[PDB]
């Protein structure tokens, strides 16, 4: 697992010298729009189960064939499973966001998760649109501008999405 | 290198022992931790889980060992492995699950399926809980870990390798890979055949390359191959499908070519689509 | 050193497309891709011998040993025995010494790469290449060809692409022409 | 031909060169060998009256049947033996040919070439051919490395026909 | 593609009549004769690229129709063309030399020359004043005796100027 | 050659297939900018003359220690001169083709083909050219579209001769 | 392909060192003991065919299991078979003595012979002992103080009895 | 490596022939030619460091404009001057090398493989490296049979920088 952080002190580690004026820098801009990156780190875990649960429901309704009886989300015990994963990827995703590196995202999660759905027989495709809901929902829950102290927070928002993405390209 | 080859971070040991054993939350990563490593991942479900021996586990009467000896032989884990798959294929993930390792060598299989078929299963098991490996790298109260990676308890070298067969990732589960159902690690045992590392995926196209030497070239060039200067190397390739004249054949495959060609033939290897496993000297 | 000299091609039997079922006269597909097993790897080795030599010419001492075994053990693609019997010294001594560069084109072109020459300057074309590359890179380009993979992929020997109403390569072409008898009485 | 200069000409024109020193060489050890090897086929080729007869005799004599069961394949019938002299004649002629080739091309194109192929169809067991070479080695009358040279082209027909 | 040596034999060979005495001494006044041969090709060898490069500068000057526009050399590539052939017959007549016959020269050259570049549309009357020019260049380079035990080798001379003019009456 | 129209001519023969719209796309984009181009071409063959003197005075300047030594690949006599004025000409005059051609054909075709082995036998250093082009680079008289596709085209061949 | 000179030059451009004088005259020993070296090669492949074939012979009376029924030299293929294989470490090795070195015999019929014979099911220990009745019957006919000029071999004998040896090491 | 030695073996291996005469007697005059190659290669390596500071000083000489010029292909700066003597100190290496290899293997291997592309990445000029060479192969102080060997490699390596 790395961070942000470490991500430059493995590179700077790889190239020897001494951390460069330019590095310092970016470090300090990371830690001057820290307290945001909190932020959106809490309101995406506070409202983690309904952020799981209102994809869920789109998910069914969009793609019924996944439940209708035979299909990949049926019988109650890999209904169960899969509300487990999309749970997963979410708590994975958070964790990539608090860090500000995507590391951890593919270091644990993704980490071998094609080929775990292409056994299955999971359809891919259909995670990734999941994903994608649960990318419009988080994101418009950390991006509701009342609640808190405004301020300028487009580029983190852009950031969750690209971890969100990240996670989608991967399965599908 | 950590992340290609799967061992994101495996990089501590998890106890129970404590004058608080239970220690009021730690008992509980415990006990997830255990339902990891011994049932190869699998998402147990709330109901389904071994709450019998979970009583006696904060209560102190069973120690570590006693609590994965009871899930082992539990029918929970006899469903998803043992009652499903060929005998030799649940030595080997009885290995991957208790002792953290790969069977190293034929004789393993032999003892272990012997103990099957006379004594019986839960004989089998108890075999593995107490061997020295088990007593000596756990300890009663420590749940089992992936030791296979390192190299520090004296192993062949094919260990290695062959550990990376039965692990395709973090998030892989044994119940649920690419080549389940079928013997993983049985061929290659009995000729003492070493494996290329097949790296578990990580948001990049996967190509999971099966290695039967029944039609591959050899490992070696075993012989002078084109006769151009320098030595013969050996290209891997899996997913080959774009030049499909009565169907490819044989869509994951290794090419023997000599040194000067390789360019040549990584990019063809490339215009298909595969990508290539390995490129070692033959 | 110089870009082979344009050649106007003409049209021709394996230049053009068929919608046609094999026939009688297919020329029959030796693939060595299926593995198959070693009585029937034999047929094929024969059968590349019978192209890159003449069913006249291939004797104990033009069979190379190696090669027999080389294409039994899984070994180098069928397109480089095939290459390896075309550098061979007897096929140099037999083909390569007793032909000159234009009409070593045509012989090579129609065993190797298994065409009829396109037309005359086409037999020009490649002559330079045999002159200023080597005999050798001469038929490493002749196999190496995008048309050769096309046509053959790796592990099919050459064939007459499609010699429809068309007399055979083999029973047309000698191993040299005329010209050299007159070395010969 | 694989002849010691027109094989270092091939090796030359494979890799489209003029001659480099390294062929030069070749050629010089060639030229340098070529004194004794004349005179050690001048040797060969004006005593080959003898030889050709003394080995007829030989093989006559290790191969009794040879002489006296009937068929075409044996020298039964004066025609045969004709046809014997006639071969172990061409074997001499071909030996003395490649000692002054320096190499075995002669030998090769001209004899050794599909040399399997025929003695089976006409039935000619090529144990006789073997007998008679040996003696011919045996009775060359050359010494010192012109001898090495001769019997050493001999033993390559022996190894061939073998 | 024989040698001499290779030359006698195949005569012998047509006429199957072991060596005579006769051919013995004239390939042992061959050998007699095999390090002036070697002096003579190692000389040329080493100097092949200016030898044909100073004959080129002369030839194209004197012969200025090729190099106006509309002619045969014309242009850069037809130029390189016209060097690279100039090349090739110089390196097989320094192969016909190192044989000792023109064999080589008339089996994998000179065989049907003249009849491609006349199909080509190069004249072939000025090839043969090209093959010309280089004759001399050749025959001056390799009879500019210094630097080594003198000899009379008139007769090398002699035999690779023949060689020269095969090659130019060949293409003319 | 490699013209625009015949590249996409050739890619859809070597498919076998009819021109898709794709490929008449692609030529549509060259005939939309074939105005700016031979615009350019009209413009450096009406000021042919003067623009090659300007280019042989600027080589000559440049390389005044190989206008001096006498030889064959000098132009420091009268004949030389003349050679010199002949092949700065040949430059201007494949450059126009190039114009007209829209592509780097006409480059390849007549030129660039073999340009190693001409500038090693005969040595004519490629960077006498390179300075005279140069000069005709800033002093072409095009602007905006015209002068920055005649610039890409010229560089093309200078970054190519090296 | 390295024979010795090329053995002593890589070593020497690893280094990039001109050779020392103690590698000089190791190459000079080794050509002024190059007649032997060259005898030794002519005599061995002048009695080829008579080595193969009589260690053949006494590997089907030694161990009469394999021209059996079942055994892997039966049918007439496979005893085709097992005659060109030892014909081919014979002819390996006899250019091994020639260059003076064991790099071919170790890169062009050693490096994957024993993975070959142990999936074809060839006892390995078997064509050991085939390659020792050659090894013996080779150095005797090498060794043979008769028929030559008198002289002292035993080193090189050792060589050829060592790459012998390489071989049946590698094999079994 | 394209040592004669291995040449031949090379040569016997693709036909899958044992060694015959031809190949002995190659090998035979590269041993007989190897005598004259080991005491040329010692008196090389003798005086290795006199030759490779003259060769170092002739080229400081006829280019002066290299020593003063500014550029990192010139040697204006004590570093410059330590490549120019390492590159021709790689040359004479190459020269001992192939003389006790006893043909151009060495050569084509470790030098003259790509060496046109390399100077023409890098622009270095060849005729540097010829200058001093020839340098090498008049002071190399060599006679007799050993002078011609070594001169001829040096020879090779000269006209293959062109
Ligand atoms: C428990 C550890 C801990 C956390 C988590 C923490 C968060 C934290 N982030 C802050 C700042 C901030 N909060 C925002 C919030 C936003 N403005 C917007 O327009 C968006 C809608 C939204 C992005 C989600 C911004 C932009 C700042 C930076 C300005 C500042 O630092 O005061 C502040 C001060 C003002 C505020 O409450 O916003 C706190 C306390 N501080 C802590 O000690
Ligand atoms: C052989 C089968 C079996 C039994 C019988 C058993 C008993 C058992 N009950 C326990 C807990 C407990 N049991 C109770 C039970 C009660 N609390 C009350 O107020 C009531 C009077 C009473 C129920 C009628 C409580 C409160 C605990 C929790 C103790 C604690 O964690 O503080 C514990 C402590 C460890 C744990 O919770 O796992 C054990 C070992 N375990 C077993 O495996
Ligand atoms: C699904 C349950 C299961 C099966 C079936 C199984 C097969 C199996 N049979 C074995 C041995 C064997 N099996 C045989 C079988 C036979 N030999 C013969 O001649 C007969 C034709 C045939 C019996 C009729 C032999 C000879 C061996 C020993 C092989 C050896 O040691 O090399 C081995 C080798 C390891 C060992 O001996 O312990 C395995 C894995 N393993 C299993 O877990
Ligand atoms: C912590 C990282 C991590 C991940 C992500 C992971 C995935 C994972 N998901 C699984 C199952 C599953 N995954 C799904 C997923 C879905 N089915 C659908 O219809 C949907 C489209 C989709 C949810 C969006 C299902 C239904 C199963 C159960 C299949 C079964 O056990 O039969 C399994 C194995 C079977 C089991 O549950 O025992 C694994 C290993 N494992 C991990 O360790
Ligand atoms: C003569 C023996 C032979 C076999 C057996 C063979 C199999 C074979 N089937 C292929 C393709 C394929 N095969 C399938 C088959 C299936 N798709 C599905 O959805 C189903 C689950 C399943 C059928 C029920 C598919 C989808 C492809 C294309 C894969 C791709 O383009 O990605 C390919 C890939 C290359 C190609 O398409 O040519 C091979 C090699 N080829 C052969 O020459
Ligand atoms: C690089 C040069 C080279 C070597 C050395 C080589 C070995 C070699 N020997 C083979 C066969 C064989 N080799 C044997 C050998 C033997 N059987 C016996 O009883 C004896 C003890 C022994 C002879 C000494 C047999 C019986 C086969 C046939 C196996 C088969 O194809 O079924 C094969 C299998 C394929 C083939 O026949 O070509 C290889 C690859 N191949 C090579 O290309
Ligand atoms: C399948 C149909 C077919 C036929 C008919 C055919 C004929 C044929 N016979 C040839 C050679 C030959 N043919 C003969 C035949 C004869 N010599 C004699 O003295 C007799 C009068 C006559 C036998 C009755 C000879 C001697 C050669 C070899 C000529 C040489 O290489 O010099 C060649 C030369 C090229 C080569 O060797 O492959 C051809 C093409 N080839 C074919 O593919
Ligand atoms: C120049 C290359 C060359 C060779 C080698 C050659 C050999 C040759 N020997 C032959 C036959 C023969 N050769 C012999 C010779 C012998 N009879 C004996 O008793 C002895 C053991 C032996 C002498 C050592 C005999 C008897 C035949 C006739 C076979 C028959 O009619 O069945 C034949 C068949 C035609 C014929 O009967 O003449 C050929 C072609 N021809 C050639 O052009
Ligand atoms: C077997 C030995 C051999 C020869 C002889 C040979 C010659 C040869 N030279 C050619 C071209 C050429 N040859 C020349 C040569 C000349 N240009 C001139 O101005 C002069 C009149 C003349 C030199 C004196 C030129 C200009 C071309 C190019 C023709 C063109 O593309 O239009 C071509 C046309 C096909 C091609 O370029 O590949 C051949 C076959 N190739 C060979 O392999
Ligand atoms: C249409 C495309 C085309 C080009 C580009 C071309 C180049 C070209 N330039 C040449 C020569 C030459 N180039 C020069 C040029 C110069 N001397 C100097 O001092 C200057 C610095 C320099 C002017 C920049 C000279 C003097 C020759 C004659 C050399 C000779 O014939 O030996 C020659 C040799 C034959 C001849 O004189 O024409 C060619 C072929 N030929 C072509 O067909
Ligand atoms: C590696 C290839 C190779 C070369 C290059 C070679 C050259 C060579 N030339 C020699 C002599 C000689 N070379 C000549 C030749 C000539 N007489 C003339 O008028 C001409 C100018 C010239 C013909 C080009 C003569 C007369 C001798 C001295 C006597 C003799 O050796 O026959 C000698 C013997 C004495 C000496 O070393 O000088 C050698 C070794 N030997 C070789 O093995
Ligand atoms: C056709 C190629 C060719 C061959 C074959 C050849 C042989 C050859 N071997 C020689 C020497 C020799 N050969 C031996 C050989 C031996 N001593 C022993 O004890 C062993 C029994 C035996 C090893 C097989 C010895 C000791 C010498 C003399 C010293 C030497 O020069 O190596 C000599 C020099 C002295 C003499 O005339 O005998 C020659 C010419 N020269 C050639 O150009
Ligand atoms: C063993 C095979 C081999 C060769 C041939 C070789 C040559 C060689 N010389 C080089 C550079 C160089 N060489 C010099 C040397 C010189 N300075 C001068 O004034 C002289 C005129 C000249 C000596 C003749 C200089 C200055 C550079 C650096 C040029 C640069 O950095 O651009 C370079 C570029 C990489 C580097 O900086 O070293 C190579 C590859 N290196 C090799 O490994």
């Amino acid at each position: 697992m790395l961070d942000a952080f470490a991500k430059v002190v493995a590179q700077a580690d790889a190239r020897g010298e001494f951390l460069t004026n330019a590095q310092f820098d970016a470090l300090s801009n990371l830690v001057k729009e820290g307290n945001k990156r909190l932020d959106a780190v809490n309101r995406i875990t506070s409202n983690a189960s309904t952020i799981v649960a209102n994809a869920a429901r789109a998910l069914f309704a969009e793609q019924p064939q996944l439940i209708q009886p035979g299909g990949n989300a049926y019988t109650n015990r890999r209904m169960a499973a899969c509300l487990r994963d999309m749970e997963i990827i979410l708590r994975y995703v958070t964790y990539a966001i608090l860090a500000g590196d995507s590391s951890v995202l593919d270091d644990r999660c993704l980490n071998g998760l094609r080929e775990t759905y292409q056994a299955l027989g999971t359809p891919g495709s259909s995670v990734a649109v999941a994903i994608q809901k649960m990318k419009d929902a988080a994101i418009a829950i950390a991006n509701d501008p009342n609640g808190i102290t405004p301020g300028d927070c487009s580029a983190l928002m852009s950031e969750i999405a690209g971890y969100f993405d990240r996670a989608a390209a991967a399965v599908a | 290198a950590a992340s290609r080859l799967g061992t994101s971070a495996f990089s501590d040991a998890p106890p129970v022992e404590l004058r608080a054993n239970w220690s009021e939350e730690d008992l509980e990563t415990v006990i997830r931790a255990v339902y990891r490593q011994v049932l190869g991942n699998d998402y147990v479900m709330a109901s389904e889980r071994l709450v019998s021996a979970e009583s006696l586990l904060r209560n102190g009467k069973i120690t570590v060992r006693e609590f994965v000896r009871a899930v082992a032989k539990s029918e929970l884990y006899k469903e998803k492995f043992l009652y499903g798959n060929f005998q030799t294929r649940v030595i080997e993930l009885n290995y991957k699950h208790l002792l953290g390792r790969a069977p190293y060598d034929e004789s393993e299989v032999i003892f272990h399926l012997d103990l099957y078929e006379n004594e019986g299963f839960d004989a089998d098991i108890d075999s593995y809980i107490d061997s020295p490996e088990y007593t000596n790298s756990f300890g009663d109260w420590v749940v089992p870990y992936y030791r296979g990676f390192n190299t520090q308890p004296g192993q062949k070298t094919v260990g290695f390798n062959r550990i990376f067969r039965l692990y395709r990732g973090y998030a892989n589960s044994d119940r649920a890979q690419a080549e389940g159902s079928m013997s993983r690690l049985a061929r290659d045992l009995a000729t003492n055949r070493a494996n290329t590392v097949v790296p578990p995926s990580n948001s990049d196209t996967a190509f999971a390359y099966y290695t039967p030497s029944a039609d591959v070239p050899p490992r070696a060039c075993l012989g002078g191959s084109f006769g151009e200067s320098g030595r013969v190397y050996r290209i891997e390739v899996a997913g080959i499908r774009q030049p499909g004249y009565p169907g490819v054949r044989r869509s994951s495959t290794a090419f023997l070519v000599p040194y000067e060609q390789l360019s040549a033939k990584m990019q063809q290897l490339q215009r298909t689509g595969a990508r290539i496993i390995s490129v070692n000297p033959a | 050193t110089i870009p082979l000299l344009s050649y106007a091609p003409s049209s021709q039997n394996q230049r053009v497309a068929g919608y046609e079922v094999p026939n009688e006269e297919t020329p029959w597909r030796y693939s060595l891709e299926d593995a198959v097993d070693q009585s029937d790897i034999d047929e094929l080795i024969w059968a590349a011998y019978r192209q890159v030599f003449s069913e006249h010419v291939v004797l104990k001492s033009t069979r190379q040993p190696h090669l027999e075994s080389q294409l039994a053990n899984r070994a180098i693609s069928v397109r480089d025995f095939i290459r390896g019997l075309a550098k061979s010294e007897t096929f140099r001594r037999l083909v390569v010494e007793t032909n000159s560069n234009y009409r070593l084109v045509e012989i090579a072109l129609k065993r190797l790469l298994g065409r009829a020459p396109y037309n005359k300057q086409e037999e020009l074309a490649w002559s330079i290449r045999i002159a200023t590359d080597g005999w050798q890179k001469f038929v490493d380009t002749l196999v190496d060809s995008d048309e050769y993979t096309q046509n053959f992929g790796d592990n099919t020997v050459p064939y007459q692409r499609r010699r429809y109403k068309d007399r055979p390569f083999n029973l047309v072409t000698p191993r040299y022409s005329d010209y050299w008898r007159d070395k010969l009485e | 031909m694989k002849t010691p200069i027109t094989e270092a000409i091939a090796a030359a024109d494979t890799q489209g060169r003029f001659l480099s020193n390294t062929e030069l060489q070749a050629v010089d050890g060639r030229f340098k060998r070529a004194v004794a090897s004349m005179e050690a086929a001048r040797a060969l080729t004006n005593n080959a009256q003898s030889l050709i007869d003394g080995a007829a005799q030989a093989v006559y004599q290790k191969f009794p049947y040879t002489t006296t069961m009937q068929g075409s394949q044996y020298a039964s019938t004066p025609e045969g033996k004709a046809k014997c002299a006639r071969d172990i004649g061409y074997y001499l002629r071909m030996v003395t040919y490649c000692l002054v080739a320096g190499g075995t091309g002669p030998m090769d194109e001209y004899l050794i070439a599909g040399l399997s192929e025929i003695n089976s169809t006409f039935d000619l067991s090529p144990s006789w051919y073997i007998e008679a070479l040996k003696y011919i080695k045996a009775n060359h009358g050359l010494t010192g490395q012109a001898a090495v040279e001769a019997n050493a082209y001999i033993d390559y027909a022996i190894n061939a026909l073998s």
